[PDB]
């Protein structure tokens, strides 16, 4: 029992933190060539999905 | 160019050359070193490897003097601190020989002293030098323009 | 006063002034920066809270070429930096407009090339401004005058 | 001499002169400080504690241009920076009250723009001053020659 309950904290914790690398990742590709570039008319879609 | 183009020190040699623009400072990621100035030194640089390059904010006091970004970038002669560099069919070329190591975040300028391109690095095609650069977009992208054979010097 | 008098940095910027006396240096509290002489920086500030002051003890090499000090106060106009500031009624006053942030701790000289006061802040009353200054007394009692509405600089 | 003579600074006071030869830089082990160069920072220092010395390697974008040196020594006057040595009986000598605490390290320059010898100290007998120095012999030798009462300065 013990080993079945941490191998499913196990797995859930590596899929969170692999989901909010994943997240953090798309928003540095999706953000960072239009934080170099002047007037970001960002369609705000893609920052209000992944500032959260 | 000369005023607010502050080079990068490193073992006694110049690397490179940050340019600060828009009230913010890059510098780019394949040079390394230490930034001359004292105030550019605290600042947080976040990270842009796809592009070859860094950013941060610059301080309160520093953000008035600053070069002037630009969309526009008509085809012809453009100045640079080595001459003037032709931009056509969407590339940019120098004479074959100007420029070279430590030459690196350089930026190009326009006739109204604005900021058309940063240098990267130069590829040797043997009558000229063509340019890798990140260049602006109508729609404000960073597209980081570089032709087959770039070195990053 | 400009070969003595030292300026203060906060983040690159001028917001105050150290000034020698009679081989101590002092400093305003409420100024928060580093002193530009790198051998000041060394040396120990004893803090006087309730005056808004630290003073401490100068090193050997320049105690001597200090603004000597003075106790003789008639009223009339007195040496500043910004010109003269007038002393009357007990009271040190400029016309309103000059001085502000960042003028703390300026010493007023004297004609002879004395210190009679220094300078922590202004209030505004529309016709002058009065100055909230240090001002020493004939049995070596150091008053901190500050008329009402003192906002230091 | 000007150009390739860097002062040694301890708390903001000039106390010695590190001399670069034959593409090494070479320190004196009685004074202690810093020095300003970031190269001559970073290279690793051996110390050759019985020869009041410490030798390190010059980096490469200098060592193309570096003080050449010679070991011969015909008796007469030696140029240097606060006039000449003259060398006789084995010895060098230099007239009274000329010279003191933070000359060290100089280097003894020949008529044709070559090192001789490096000074360490010297020593007052009234009429002169005898410099105990470091001299070279032909056979691929260094000697130390000191006085009677030295004082390493």
């Amino acid at each position: 029992t013990v080993i079945v309950l941490c191998g499913v904290a196990l797995a859930i914790l590596v899929g969170t933190a692999s989901s909010a690398a994943c997240i953090a990742k798309a928003r540095r590709d999706c953000l960072t060539p239009y934080a170099l570039a002047p007037n970001a008319t960002v369609p705000t879609a893609l920052a209000v999905l992944c500032c959260i | 160019e000369s005023d607010k183009t502050f080079p990068i020190m490193l073992n006694g040699q110049v690397n490179g050359y940050a340019c600060v623009v828009g009230g913010r400072l890059m510098k780019p990621l394949h040079v390394e070193g230490k930034i001359d100035n004292e105030q550019l030194a605290a600042v947080k640089l976040k990270k842009a490897s796809m592009y070859d390059l860094e950013y941060g904010d610059v301080p309160q006091n520093m953000k008035s003097d600053t070069l002037q970004y630009t969309s526009d970038k008509p085809p012809g002669f453009y100045n640079w601190h080595h001459g003037a560099v032709q931009y056509e069919n969407g590339r940019f070329t120098v004479p074959r020989g100007v420029g070279g190591k430590g030459d690196s975040g350089r930026p190009i300028l326009d006739n109204r002293g604005r900021v058309v391109a940063i240098v990267l690095g130069g590829a040797n095609e043997g009558t000229r030098t063509a340019l890798s650069v990140v260049t602006w977009n109508q729609k404000g992208v960073t597209i980081k323009d570089t032709p087959e054979g770039s070195e990053p010097w």
